[PDB]
């Protein structure tokens, strides 16, 4: 029943000092423990007691306590901090742990980034398992919107396209996955297949051939 | 030197229990809790219970009371987390973390934050398919001078996730593993990428090592360069 | 003051 309440997003701009807030009715008498989880990685713990800083975390995090609020402050963020950020504490009798809601901290102004292309063509293997498959990989862009699109020759392709939500990845930038499920007959009869990558109005594409 | 290494993942049915262990290493097990979070792929942190490894009393959390149940073996040094009457809600990752303090006097040792590993549990009455495994023979299109981009291509599993390794661990360097896609099928497809010297190509050994738990296969495909 | 939570039934408190 016992609850930590955090700002759902806080925007920040390079080399300011953000606040990110977390408030709890135990606090007064109980300690405040800070996690930073980036995405798709585990949480990191960069605060513990009210205070107190963990061996590995960068100088530039730190976290107070009074009353009913708790407070974490990143002086000088970049993007490299732009993760989720949660509050834990316990309730009054000590037992049960509660984690917060959550705060997106945001840095603003973070410049365009050209995507890498690289496409593999179908395996000699899975040609002999009666299939075939293309895959387009996409690595290093911001932000991260990306239009992908698949040609026959010079024919849009009409079937057989996945594509990935594009996911941050290590430094802050998007990646995403494109796949083009074909038969051996159409590998082996079209001249050549592409994808086409657009991002930010520039448009790389890459070709394969068959054999 | 601490280390907490969790089980594989696992399906379920709806209406079923699943049970994940946590076995830990490099401390004295009976002096430390250990605590059960979980979180849904696209939502928050979920703090579900903790357990003393000496005591064994166990701390609930209210939305959880009577469907969780965390237990520990101290011959073994591994607590057991068990979650029954599952829900499409329960599909998440499930972490196991030592408490922060050891002992009656609420001391610490050389670390405080250990994290296992995490295990992604799925509820789900859809069939659980297996991965087929095809070598990415290696290009050098994309550049970095002297380098070219091998990989393998997982196709066709359900449910996630698939971990793939390179030559058992001792490729780290460049390896890139993209999400998978989830087709209309109903399956789910990825890749994984490692960039490597173009000198290597031809005289050292490149193997992914695809696991997929949920449906206990492995595969290990040897990667090599193509024949023209 | 504030007190920490050790485990289940430990908890040294102010």
């Amino acid at each position: 029943s016992y609850e930590l309440t955090q700002p759902p997003s806080v925007s920040v701009s390079p080399g300011q000092t953000a606040r990110i807030t977390c408030s709890g009715d135990e606090l007064p008498k109980k300690y405040a423990y800070w996690y930073q989880e980036k995405s798709g990685q585990a949480p990191v713990l960069i605060i513990y007691e009210d205070s107190k800083r963990p061996s590995g975390i960068p100088e530039r995090f730190s976290g107070s306590s009074s009353g009913t609020m708790a407070t974490l402050t990143i002086s000088g963020a970049q993007v490299e901090d732009e993760a989720d950020y949660y509050c834990f504490s316990t309730d009054s009798s000590g037992d049960l742990w509660v984690f917060g809601g959550g705060t997106k901290l945001t840095v603003l102004g973070q410049p365009k980034a050209a995507p890498s292309v690289t496409l593999f063509p179908p395996s000699s293997e899975e040609l002999q398992a009666n299939k075939a498959t293309l895959v387009c990989l996409i690595s290093d862009f911001y932000p991260g919107a990306v239009t992908v699109a698949w040609k026959a020759d010079s024919s849009p392709v009409k079937a057989g396209v996945e594509t990935t939500t594009p996911s941050k990845q290590s430094n802050n930038k998007y990646a995403a996955s494109s796949y083009l499920s074909l038969t051996p007959e159409q590998w082996k009869s079209h001249r050549s297949y592409s994808c086409q990558v657009t991002h930010e109005g520039s448009t790389v594409e890459k070709t394969v051939a068959p054999t | 030197q601490v280390q907490l290494v969790q089980s594989g993942a696992e399906v379920k049915k709806p209406g079923a229990s699943v049970k994940v262990s946590c076995k830990a290493s490099g401390y004295t097990f009976t002096n430390y809790a250990i605590h059960w979070v979980r979180q849904a792929p696209g939502h928050r942190l979920e703090w579900m219970g903790w357990i003393n490894g000496g005591d064994g009393n166990t701390k609930y959390s209210q939305k959880l009371q009577g469907r969780v149940t965390i237990t520990r073996d101290t011959s073994a040094s591994t607590a057991y987390m068990e979650l029954s009457s599952l829900r499409s809600e329960d599909s998440a990752v499930y972490y196991c973390m030592r408490a922060y303090y050891y002992g009656s006097r609420g001391l610490v040792d050389d670390a405080l934050d250990v994290w296992g590993q995490g295990t992604l549990v799925t509820v789900s009455s859809a069939s659980t398919k297996g991965p087929s495994v095809f070598p990415l023979a290696p290009s050098s299109k994309s550049t970095s001078g002297g380098t070219a981009a091998l990989g393998c291509l997982v196709k066709d599993y359900f449910p996630e996730p698939v971990t793939v390794s390179w030559n058992s661990g001792a490729l780290t360097s460049g390896v890139h593993t993209f999400p998978a896609v989830l087709q209309s099928s109903g399956l789910y497809s990825l890749s994984s990428v490692v960039t490597v010297p173009s000198s290597s190509l031809g005289t050292q050994t490149y193997i992914c090592n695809v696991n997929h738990k949920p449906s206990n296969t492995k595969v290990d495909k040897k990667v090599e360069p193509k024949s023209c | 003051k504030k007190g920490i939570a050790i485990g289940p039934g430990r908890t040294l408190y102010a």
